[PDB]
């Protein structure tokens, strides 16, 4: 990701397309779950803020 | 379903009355001609059949070609998947509403005669933009504004529900809405309500999401997103933080500026241009306003233009009583305590001083959130507010 | 219920919504299920089911697309490239006559012997056909006021030549070909262009400047290329381009490249307005807010040869304008238009439209159905004075 | 030549001189200075950066400066334009007394410096000072006084003060814990001790990497100190033993 | 500073089979041969038991940015 219209594409794009499959599925379900998706990055800055 | 139009005054009338009942009793002399001859012959067998014909016609091993030109006279360009280029015919069966270049088309096997077209994919842009309800909430959470939210209503929600009162005087509604102020004052969110609330296709746009790194990129984004918006009936569009792209132009710079003001250019176009626009309204937000391009925000591209102030000193009561909603609060809660200061507060700070008063007190495992706290959590808040004390003062 | 919108509106509403039901179970009695093969109304599975298809594919072969690429001896001897299938060197179908087939130009074959049966239309980038007009827009000279020696200088350039010829070829004039059109925001010359492409009488094609900037290299001097022989086919055509500023930057280049493609697009159109290949019957204009950023070799006659200047409109040209606008309103008898244009200063057309949409704002929120005058009072104070800042 | 000017001394478009701005964003990196007025004395206390085995021990201090004999002043920002005001201000302080032969009241000299200052952030075309002051002093008039300066040319009185690193929290806790008028010397001086040891977050007061001064009236007269090292190691000491007890 | 020295040694040497490639010869021109020769060229390895497989400069293929829209 880093971004969801980054490289002229239109979303079109397969790094693009997970990301919204990811964004789809954490919206999916509720946080009386017990479900906690932990993330990790080595470089923050660079990270997507739609997540 | 491609019924005709009374063209009567179009307004409550005898003479719209008049044209409607003449097409009601068509209407209900074909049905009772067609119950008649239903009754009187199924002809069930005689329709059915008609798609054994057809399924003669084309055969088992349909193939998948891609359209690319069509001669205007039922004959077409077909290409098939490899890349070679046929000029095939086009026969009678075929919904030719659905025939454009570029479309799948459904080709005889041994003769690439067009007998079908396909269905596309919704989502060349359509899922990335739209943004469906608003989770935040309705219109019952923005409280303060009244007049706002009432220009924004005749501006985009009453032109949808009510034509006939801009209709009975001939003047079309605004074309679109600028939303300036003060950050953090209510402009995203208004634009959220007024999009949930509404009966269109809203999608919404980031200023610095247009600023793309290869070269005529920006002004394909730009484009397509107001061409996919043609598309799909009444339709709002909302470029938020538009700051960011449409500056003052100033010709003295270097860079990728250049390409800023070349999709700023293609957006002033969209706007209000050589061709007519269709059913759309434009929406935008910018914090600082002063430095937008005069072509831009022009009385014809945008006619209403709206301030946002900050939350007075009961606006805050109200916010205030909005976000501490949610929440078990110790009886010594001194609201408005918190509130007669006359600190400059604004609508992110009075959410942002709720959700810290309520994660303090989750860490202090207390069952309900005390006074002592949120005044604590004020002035960690307003803790990030810096500058220099004695300059300009 | 409401307040009560008209005497007729439940019985309107009630012949609409039995309208909406007999529609349905006509929709039910009928059939018409929706198909996913793309497959014609059945009443239009009509020569369709049988009679023109069972007829059409018989006597009319599928013929393959070929570019034709050289013609060899007197004697009909083409080479053709068929697209991704191969190379042959072919002969002419006795329908062709030698004539009809030309160098360079997409030909139909047959499956068998591949010999030539058809020309073609040449193959035009999607992305530079939809610039023509098709449709064309319904503005009229008789909506742009306050302007009047512009529109007659831009009628004597653009239009004027076309229809009557003779006067000009008689004297031995040829007419200017190219108009640069620059005055403040909203000041009507996209207006007099709309109304230009709706009174001329030949091909018409807005470009936009921003339309012409492209990712891959070389691309823009392609589809100017193209565009100018597209517009060279027709009989004559008038090209529009709009915010001309996005590729006529000025040539600065220095240190770190910066800005050449668009650089080198700006020189092919150049090449193609005036150079050594004619121009043939083409009418250029172009319309700036700001008309010093673009380059010396453009902006010299030759390419544009006028410069209409387009100013804030005069007290008599505001009220034109004023009641121009005003024309299919409700709107009272007696206004006194004139002091409605000296109550707004230097104002343009924009400021203008906008003062006759807010006044029938402020009818309507009053819940009046008739414009006056203290509707147009109101809009001009909330137009001029409220939103001067901006 | 127009082409080469910075124009250090112009408006912004919102009424803000941006190379002042600047400047004190310069301040808030260099050593924290605190200022505690007492009722019978008054106290500088800024940290010590020249934090190496290296450097050697001269003069009778490192920040703080005498400027006549009742009166002394501690820096934050540049340390070259730091020396170029303090000279100023002696010469300023001399030649109030060459003219009346007493000895220049606080606030006559603080805004005698100010308005050097400001006059160079008016006009002239150079950049303007980067360096905040802290002062000290006493004078029949007011007595015991507590300063401060800033690149602009405003000044203010202060009963506690913090100009230069995590000012926010120094104030902060000078805030909290404040007995206004009923502080003597000995407990500014662990108020000082406890405040610093909280803002100098990098290891503990070190007994020196810390710069403490005390300014009071002897036998009639002034008498400016600068705290060596065993009194200084021994505050420490009482401060950390103060707050086992009390934990 | 003898990259390829050493691998033509080890190569004079060693007595199990030895296949030499560039990852310039991997990218070619139809779609599918290049993934084709990397399983070919890797299976045949995998056929004699003792084998090396040199890829002198890798740098044709594994570079970390990439731009996947061409
Ligand atoms: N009057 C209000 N009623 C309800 N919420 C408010 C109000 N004013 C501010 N807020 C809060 O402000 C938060 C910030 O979102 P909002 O859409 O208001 O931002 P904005 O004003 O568009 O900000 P920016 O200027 O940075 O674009 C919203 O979550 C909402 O909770
Ligand atoms: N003389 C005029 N008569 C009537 N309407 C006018 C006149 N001048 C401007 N307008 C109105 O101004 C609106 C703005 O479009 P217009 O074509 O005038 O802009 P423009 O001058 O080309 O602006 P830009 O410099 O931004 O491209 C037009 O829709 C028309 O309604
Ligand atoms: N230790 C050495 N003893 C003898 N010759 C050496 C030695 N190191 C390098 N050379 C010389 O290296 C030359 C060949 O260089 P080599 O092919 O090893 O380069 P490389 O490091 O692989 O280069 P590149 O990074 O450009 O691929 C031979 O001529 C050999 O003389
Ligand atoms: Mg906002």
């Amino acid at each position: 990701g880093s971004s969801r219209l980054e490289g002229g594409s239109g979303g079109d794009s397969e790094v693009q397309r997970t990301m919204l499959e990811l964004l789809n599925q954490l919206d999916g379900f509720e946080a009386t779950k017990n479900i906690k998706v932990i993330m990790a990055t080595n470089r923050i800055d660079i990270l997507d803020s739609a997540l | 379903a491609s019924k005709l139009p009374l063209v009567t005054p179009h307004t409550q009338c005898r003479l719209k009355l008049l044209k409607l009942e003449r097409i009601k009793d068509y209407l209900l002399m074909e049905e009772e001609f067609i119950r008649n001859q239903e009754q009187m012959k199924p002809l069930e067998e005689k329709q059915e059949e008609e798609r054994s014909k057809v399924d003669d016609l084309r055969g088992t091993p349909m193939s998948v070609g891609t359209l690319e030109e069509i001669i205007d006279d039922n004959h077409a360009i077909v290409s098939t998947s490899v890349g070679s280029e046929h000029y095939v015919s086009i026969l009678s069966f075929v919904d030719k509403d659905l025939l454009e270049p570029g479309c799948s088309v459904l080709l005889n096997h041994k003769v690439h005669a067009v007998i079908g077209v396909l269905m596309d994919d919704t989502d060349p842009l359509v899922t990335v933009m739209k943004v469906e309800k608003a989770p935040q909430e309705t219109y019952a959470d923005i409280g303060g504004l009244d007049n706002q939210i009432q220009e924004i209503k005749e501006s985009v929600e009453l032109p949808l529900t009510h034509p006939e009162y801009y209709e009975e005087m001939g003047i079309k509604p605004p074309k679109g809405v600028i939303l300036y102020g003060p950050p953090g004052t209510g402009k995203t969110l208004l634009a959220k309500a007024v999009a949930n609330q509404t009966s269109a296709t809203f999608l919404r746009v980031v200023g610095s999401e247009l600023i793309q790194k290869y070269l005529g990129d920006g002004p394909k984004l730009v484009r397509e997103l107001f061409r996919v918006a043609e598309e799909h009936a009444p339709s709002i569009v909302f470029i938020d933080e538009i700051d960011a792209i449409g500056t003052k132009r100033y010709d003295s710079n270097s860079g990728g500026e250049r390409e800023i003001q070349r999709t700023m250019l293609e957006l002033l176009n969209q706007l209000d241009g050589f061709d007519s626009r269709g059913d759309v309204k434009v929406i935008m937000a910018t914090n600082r306003i002063e430095t937008l391009d005069p072509a831009l925000i022009r009385p014809g591209r945008i006619d209403r233009k709206i301030e946002f102030p900050l939350p007075d000193e009961k606006t805050k009561k109200r916010i205030f009583q909005i976000h501490t909603s949610r929440m078990t609060l110790a009886d010594d809660v001194t609201l408005d305590d918190l509130i007669m200061a006359k600190d400059d507060l604004s609508g992110a700070d009075i959410k942002a001083i709720c959700t810290e008063a309520g994660l303090m007190a989750l860490r202090e495992r207390r069952m309900k959130v005390t006074n002592e706290d949120f005044k604590k959590s004020k002035e960690n808040v307003l803790y990030k507010k810096q500058e220099g004390t004695p300059e300009g003062l | 219920k409401t307040y009560g919108q008209s005497t007729y509106s439940r019985q309107i509403k009630q012949v609409e919504d039995d309208i909406q039901q007999l529609l349905k179970k006509i929709n039910e009695l009928t059939g018409i299920k929706e198909s996913d093969t793309g497959l014609a109304p059945p009443a239009l599975w009509d020569l369709a089911a049988d009679k023109q298809t069972l007829q059409s594919e018989q006597p009319l072969q599928v013929a393959r697309c070929t570019k034709i690429i050289n013609a060899d001896s007197e004697d009909p001897k083409y080479i053709i490239n068929v697209k991704q299938f191969a190379k042959f060197v072919v002969d002419l179908s006795d329908q062709v006559a030698p004539t009809d087939i030309e160098e360079g130009m997409r030909v139909g074959v047959d499956r068998n012997k591949y010999q030539i049966h058809i020309p073609l239309p040449p193959k035009i980038d999607p992305t530079v056909t939809m610039m023509q007009v098709e449709e064309k827009p319904d503005v009229t000279y008789s909506d742009v006021g306050g302007c009047k020696e512009q529109i007659e200088k831009l009628r004597e350039v653009v239009e004027t030549p076309l229809l009557h010829p003779e006067r000009f070829v008689n004297l031995g004039i040829e007419p200017p070909k190219g108009v640069l059109l620059f005055g403040p925001p909203g000041t009507g010359k996209t207006l007099c262009a709309r109304a230009v492409a709706n009174r001329t009488d030949a091909c018409f094609i807005r470009v936009i400047g921003s339309e012409l900037v492209q990712k891959y290299v070389g691309e823009g001097a392609r589809m100017v290329r193209e565009l100018f022989e597209m517009a060279r086919t027709k009989k004559a055509c008038l090209i529009f381009f709009d915010e001309i500023d996005a590729i006529g930057g000025a040539r600065f280049d220095d240190g770190a490249g910066g800005d050449n493609e668009v650089q080198r697009t700006m020189l092919e159109l150049i090449n193609q307005l005036d150079g050594f290949d004619p121009r043939g019957n083409i009418k250029v204009l172009m319309a700036t807010n700001r008309p010093d950023t673009l380059d010396p070799a453009l902006m010299r006659p030759g390419r544009l040869d006028r410069k209409i200047e387009f100013s804030l409109p005069d007290l008599e040209g505001r009220t034109h304008i004023f009641k121009i606008h005003a024309r299919s309103m409700s709107v009272e008898r007696d206004i006194r238009f004139e002091l409605l244009a000296r109550l707004c200063p230097n104002s343009t057309g924009a400021e203008i439209r906008s003062v006759c949409t807010e006044a029938g704002m402020f009818a309507i929120r009053a819940r009046r159905k008739i414009a006056t005058e203290k509707d147009f009072l109101e809009a001009v104070n909330k137009v001029i004075k409220s939103y001067a800042k901006f | 030549s127009r082409r080469y000017d910075s124009r250090t001394t112009i408006f912004s478009p919102e009424g803000r001189l941006y190379q002042v701005e600047y400047a004190m964003e310069a301040i808030g990196h260099a050593g924290t200075c605190l200022g505690i007025l007492a009722n019978d004395g008054v106290l500088l206390a800024a940290e010590r950066r020249n934090i190496h085995k290296l450097l050697d021990e001269v003069f009778f201090s490192e920040k703080i400066y005498k400027l006549n004999e009742d009166m002394a002043c501690s820096v934050a920002g540049i340390t070259s334009d730091a020396n170029v005001l303090t000279n100023e201000l002696r010469l300023i302080a001399q030649r109030y007394l060459l003219q009346y032969q007493e000895p220049i009241p606080c606030e006559q000299l603080v805004t005698a410096l100010c308005d050097i200052k400001q006059a160079y952030t008016q006009f002239g075309g150079k950049r303007p000072f980067g360096v905040s002051l802290l002062y000290i002093g006493w004078d029949k008039h007011y007595g015991f006084q507590l300063y401060q300066s800033d690149p602009s040319g405003n000044y203010g009185g202060w009963k506690a003060t913090c100009i230069g690193n995590n000012s926010a929290a120094a104030v902060s806790m000078l805030k909290q814990d404040y007995k206004e008028g009923e502080m003597t010397l000995k407990s500014a001086l662990a108020l000082a001790i406890k405040v610093l040891n909280k803002t100098m977050d990098v290891s503990k007061l070190s007994a020196e990497k810390v710069e403490i001064a005390t300014l009071t009236r002897e036998n009639g007269k002034t008498v400016i100190r600068v705290l060596k090292q065993k009194e200084v190691e021994q505050l420490i000491k009482k401060h950390e033993e103060e707050e086992a007890k009390a934990e | 500073c003898g990259k390829t020295m050493l691998a033509k040694a080890v190569a004079h040497h060693t007595t199990a089979a030895f296949i030499r490639v560039v990852g310039s010869e991997f990218v070619q021109k139809y779609l599918g041969e290049g993934p084709r020769m990397v399983r070919d060229v890797f299976r045949l390895a995998k056929e004699n038991a003792p084998a090396i497989i040199f890829i002198d400069e890798i740098d044709a293929i594994a570079t970390k940015r990439f731009d996947a829209q061409t």
